[PDB]
């Protein structure tokens, strides 16, 4: 019943006596799958989620600078050397002053001039790698067992969770007194992960492709690199501007975060739960077969006692009807009669069940369950029960 | 922020509502209405969700309705079990919880009795010190009361009733003064009939 | 079977920090959101704020936004529930309580069954005040009723006797109030004879042994 | 002497026995005027100062989201309402989201939800207002007087201080015994502050254009706005996205400090000394009138003693010569004589002083002086002294 | 006239922050910048670093990078030496020395006339211990010397006299030493003839009154 | 970081020159040399700047000089007003200042004399206690000694010479040592000659 108030939901309906269906589950969609003689089921992927990735990058976009330091010598002098200049964590540039008599030279002239800053990142993001071996898609099946909604569980045989993963790509889920349903999937099919990395920044997920990842001009330390980085390409957020050859300054560029946001616009998001990675995209085509799914209960007897509205019968999205019910009686477990009708009098059938089988379960009074009916365009009365304690509602689509 | 009726009482067997109201933000709003059962001593036990729909479990003796911002819980046969203290609550459109004010019900075990209140003025060896007003409530039945204290008065200590040794229930309400305050110058009402009683300093 | 067992009760001063636990069992703990909901004694019950156990988001009342901190550790699928700046008023029994996941792991509308389980609560008391003694003070009658004011004693309970034991009908003792002093205050009455009142002597016996103490008071009918 | 070693050396000879000069003085330059019968005067542009701004503008380029809030309502229920919406400081959104029986309401279809967000700016930059009557022009003035180069001084009749604004462009400074010069300048001549801002963001600082400011997308606060800011457009760094018909959140853009910063590679740059805004960028013609400047030391008579060379003489970037010697006489004040010859035996003047008037004050023993001289192209002899004791040494030019 | 002055002595104790001051007057403090140079007793100098008191940049020796922070206050024209985590080694005079600045406000090359004026010094002594009393030994002769050593006592100075003040001619008591300790020690010795050696009595009265303590302490020859 | 020689002497009317050798990155790199005088009890004083400059009041018997990575100053005609500790300085290429190690120059106010040095080993009232082995010079002038402690030996205290009450100098070393220590197993040299004084705790 979980696709019922699903906007972007999907009926598909398979063969009378048919042995497989198949079936595309979107994330976002809700499929309704029915068959003849053969309970009604919902399937939905729910989530992907990649596992086990491998750091390959770190970029830096936020950059501070510390600990300025210069080596002067005269003009004829030779060049300046600084001892920083054999620590990885500073970039060094060289130019030339003005230099004399009146700064401490001897002669006059252009004298050699090194200037080194300590580099640390303040902001990095970090670029993990994809291994299509190790996504893994979760399905939710929920049977239209004339389960009623709000319905509290206290191995729930309505609902069944399945997992494939491109490695084990076929499944079967038991479903209790309906039998098991049995899933090939194409995990296959999809976005191609040999050019997609999985990019983070500001606790904000993307799927970003390998070429752009790697021409970004940005420092970058490597994937194994841990502890405290070595910030490769350093001179992509540093820069040396000189001042009247008297001296020269080192400024450390802004954040980039809005310009790779920027770049991110065309790209697809994602999420993470814990050290997974979760994504909200995608689609996975299915072929189900059923020759294990059964009708729970075609062998009860009919409810003869009198049903009551709990609720207003509610039109879905798609012009199908919900319709929930309060059964009196204790000859439960027992079949719903439910029909839709234009003639009161003949109650020839109109429309078609959307659930198959509807059944009231419980053998204890005052039990609900809910159902739903596909009626025919225009007027027309939904009925439940037989003989004078019928009830009816007249409903109108279109 | 929910108001019910702070007690309800029947006969055994009866059948009794319990009406709770909220705004369009919470109970007119949604049917997330759901009626719990607190024992005393023990947590809540959830007995309604989805204003109709009952867990498991629970007797079908309860039900539940809504019409508007108004909704009812229903018990019918009543039993010496159900005595306990009865919340209704909603989700509101704010996506917070509201509870209501929550009500006593009590199956009548006894006949309804009204209060004997006695009210005492502070004694003087109080007075020697520097500040109270003791009002006594014993001997009613349902223990539900409220307690005013010669015009309208606030800010004052009540206390909710207790089982007295033969079964009737008992309170007390203190009203805390200094002695000047004093010298400037209680009724409990319990289904539906109000009892006064009077103090005054300077009458002996 | 589904059980929620939280930590012991707690006593604590006004502007300190408390935080209660709530160890889930019997269900998958990262299915569920974690609530906490709290009921002062004889009040009604006010919603705190909710966890996501799987996720970690919160969810806090208004009223609350500040002072509350809802956390979790999922390898001992354990909630807490921290309340700084106490005062007076924070003097409760806290219950978390669940409700269901959706199957995508968020936490948006709840399930109409919201709350089906409760822990079993903690009471927590914030008060200022240290082990004091209670004051002890008389009643006067005016079939008549008389009775004994015990006042601003700390911590609970107090033991009352009339007559050292003599006098047992018709007794009642109250329950004692905490007012917005911090300490507690109860009394206790006795209902005796018109005909008996200059006759019988009357002997309230009331020993805080916390407090280390032990009065006696003589009530007299005397005259307004 | 200030210009002895700056490489953006210019040489102004004035007319002999003229009245007035015309110069421009160039931020990182500096100006050596001559004149026949006058002294030589090094004359520099030092600082040029923005004084009084007046805050236009600021805005918000690194934001930060907090108090997350969502009202919502079912179908047919209208539409939804949050208080904070009335709170200017929280960004509110409305959308349709789906609806039904399983999340609590009686109908099934699109139900109305606003979600909002407070605003807080975590780093703002500002836009201030400059008035060109406020900005002030700092001219140093330091006299050819034979001072040596380290002249420490224990008011220095070699160096003057002037300053010039709009409102009082001319002025004159007292240089003791060499008179007065007077200052005639032309402050209007420059760029035209009509349109330009002093904008400040993560203590660097632009001059940028007035339109271009007005038209950057952030959100912005009004110069009089103190103590907690209102924040216009904050649109401009919070989007709202939607998903799958199930919510909505609402994303802040990262840090735009990068493009502005790369906005701002073709603009000038400042600094700021206290409150006070420095410019290291523009020119000032002026026109220095001479009439009251007087050589202090043209009625000294000869030195008769013996000079000794303190350091060797050195080669300025221009082809000039320094020269730095000692005297162990004490017939001080004297003149010394110094010239340049190619025939030691004729003594016939060749080249030219750069130092007009090269004098020994000192009346005590071993006194240092400095003088500088215009050596002619090809081989010379600077010649110091008279008579047998003279000190030679020969210097060849390109 | 250029005058530094310089904040009164002081004694901390190691692993705590020392903040020295150097107010001048007589020259526009703005156009100066101000260096820290300190000495050690009997040891050269060590330049520490310097302020620009007009746009308050600061340049500090590489060793000590993280210990010292340089700060200024314009309106008082005053310079702040803040020296943490110190040492033992850390006792020393502390001086500042101006140095002129460019004409637009920057100090990247000194003027050749660098430290032209210096403040009068500040002494401050690091260390641990408290006061505590000397102890007090002898010396032996083998014309011939001998003497009193008089050893870690806190806080200095220490008086020694000899029998009493009878012996005065061919005495002389050294100044005291700072051993890694972190207390002081000297000794006092006297020459005298080689006749008298078995006849003369001398007697060692050191009194280290800070500390209140008073010892008397006879020098005696005897043998190897 | 800059050596120059401890102690320079020479009689009154004399010229003397002390050197200040650096390295190429602060002496034989820049003119930034400097020369102060330090005066017990007062601060340094400038006396040479600009390895030739000399600032106004500081008489011209003070000259100074530069050969390579050799600084010099030299005073003809000392004065008794003279006797001072000197200072050399230098500003380096990495834009710090460096001071050499201080020369005393002494103004031979009396003959040359050799220090009286006398070695004393630790008495046994230390040695019932646990733990020191003391060194006297006594009449040495001028007072510029070094101490050298049946090998070199290092970590011992010296101090700095003093002046005695007949104006000669004193100073005084201590090796401390523990009692162990000592069982296991000072010479002075002033004006180019050493000399030496040796004990033993096994002599007698």
């Amino acid at each position: 019943i979980r696709c019922i108030g699903v906007s972007n939901r999907d009926f598909v309906e398979g063969m009378s006596g048919g042995t497989w269906v198949d079936v595309v589950l979107e994330h976002g969609g809700c499929v309704t799958v029915m068959a003849q003689d053969k309970p009604t089921v919902d399937i939905e992927l729910v989530t992907t989620t990649v596992s086990n990735m491998a750091e390959v990058r770190s970029y830096c976009y936020e950059a501070s600078i510390s600990d300025m330091a210069s080596d002067s010598r005269c003009p004829t002098q030779g060049e300046a050397y600084l001892d920083k200049q054999s620590d990885t964590q500073y970039v060094c540039k060289r130019t030339l002053v003005d230099r004399g008599w009146g700064n401490g030279c001897g002669l006059f002239g252009k004298g050699s001039l090194v200037t080194c800053a300590k580099f640390a990142c303040s902001k990095k993001m970090t670029g993990k790698s994809i291994q299509p071996e190790n996504l893994e898609y979760r399905i939710m099946l929920s049977v239209h067992g004339s389960q009623h909604s709000g319905m509290i569980v206290n191995t729930d045989e309505n609902r069944a969770k399945v997992e494939i993963t491109p490695n084990s790509p076929r499944a079967e889920a038991t479903l209790g007194g309906f039998g098991s349903l049995g899933l090939d999937c194409e995990p296959r099919t999809g976005l191609d992960f040999s050019d997609l990395y999985y990019l983070t920044m500001n606790n904000k997920h993307w799927l970003v492709h390998k070429e752009w990842f790697h021409d970004i001009p940005l420092p970058w330390h490597a994937g194994a690199d841990t502890g405290t980085p070595h910030w490769n390409n350093k001179e992509a957020l540093v820069e040396f501007k000189d001042a009247h050859a008297k001296r020269q300054t080192v400024v450390v560029l802004g954040s980039q975060e809005g310009a790779v946001h920027t770049a991110l616009a065309g790209a697809l998001e994602a999420e993470m739960d814990g050290a997974k990675g979760r994504l909200s995209s995608g689609h996975l085509k299915c072929r189900l077969k059923m020759d294990k799914l059964r009708l729970k209960g075609v062998s009860y007897s009919l409810c003869t006692a009198a049903f009551t509205f709990t609720k207003i019968p509610a039109e879905t999205l798609h012009g199908t009807v919900t319709v929930e019910v309060q059964y009196a009686g204790t000859d439960g477990p027992c079949k719903v009669p439910a029909q839709m009708a234009v003639d009161m009098q003949t109650l020839t059938p109109v429309g078609r069940l959307i659930t198959a089988n509807p059944v009231i379960t419980e053998s204890t009074e005052n039990s609900k369950m809910m159902l739903e009916l596909d009626p025919p365009f225009g007027d027309s009365y939904i009925v439940i029960g037989v003989g004078e304690k019928k009830i009816t509602h007249h409903w109108h689509r279109s | 922020a929910l108001t019910q009726p702070a007690s309800v009482s029947g006969s055994p067997g009866q059948s009794i509502t319990i009406s709770c109201t909220g705004t369009s933000s919470d109970v007119g709003g949604f049917n997330y209405v759901s009626w719990f059962q607190q024992h005393p001593g023990k947590a809540p036990k959830l007995m309604l969700y989805d204003v109709t729909s009952r867990p498991s479990g629970v007797s079908s003796r309860f039900s539940g309705s809504k019409s508007g911002n108004t909704a009812s819980l229903t018990i019918s046969g009543l039993q010496a079990e159900d005595e306990a203290d009865y919340y209704c609550s909603s989700h509101t459109s704010r996506g917070t919880w509201v509870f209501g004010g929550g009500t006593k019900l009590t199956v009548l075990g006894q006949p309804k009795a009204a209060p004997s209140v006695t009210l005492f003025p502070p004694s003087s060896e109080e007075l020697q010190a520097n500040k109270t007003l003791v009002c006594l409530i014993s001997d009613f039945y349902p223990g539900a009361v409220t307690v005013a204290w010669s015009s309208p008065v606030k800010a004052v200590e009540t206390t909710t009733p207790s089982k007295q040794s033969n079964n009737k229930y008992a309170a007390s309400s203190y009203l805390s003064l200094t002695p000047e305050q004093w010298k400037s110058h209680c009724q409990v009402t319990h289904e539906g009939s109000t009892v006064e009683k009077t103090v005054a300093p300077t009458e002996c | 079977e589904v059980q929620l067992v939280e930590s012991g009760a707690e006593v604590k001063k006004p502007g300190a920090s408390v935080k209660v636990s709530c160890k889930a069992s019997g269900y998958t703990f990262t299915s569920y959101a974690m609530h906490w909901v709290r009921q002062a004694p004889g009040q009604r019950l006010e919603w705190m704020g909710w966890i996501n156990a799987g996720n970690g988001n919160t969810k806090y009342s208004q009223k609350f936004q500040d002072r509350v901190t809802i956390t979790r550790d999922t390898s001992a699928s354990t909630a807490y529930m921290e309340l700084s700046s106490l005062r007076s008023e924070d003097t409760a029994i806290y219950y978390c309580a669940r409700d269901k996941v959706d199957d995508y792991g968020d936490y948006w509308f709840p399930t109409l069954w919201y709350f089906d389980y409760w822990g079993q609560g903690t009471l927590v008391t914030v008060s200022s005040a240290s082990t004091k003694g209670p004051s002890v003070f008389p009643l006067a009658p005016s079939t008549a009723a008389l009775g004994c004011l015990v006042k601003d004693y700390f911590p609970e309970p107090v033991t009352v006797s009339w007559n050292s034991g003599a006098l047992t009908s018709g007794v009642h003792t109250f329950p004692a109030v905490l007012q917005s002093s911090g300490l507690y205050s109860l009394s206790s009455v006795v209902t005796v004879p018109s005909s008996s009142l200059g006759t019988q002597t009357y002997i309230c016996n009331v020993n805080h042994k916390p407090s280390n103490t032990k009065v006696d008071k003589r009530v007299e009918p005397k005259s307004c």
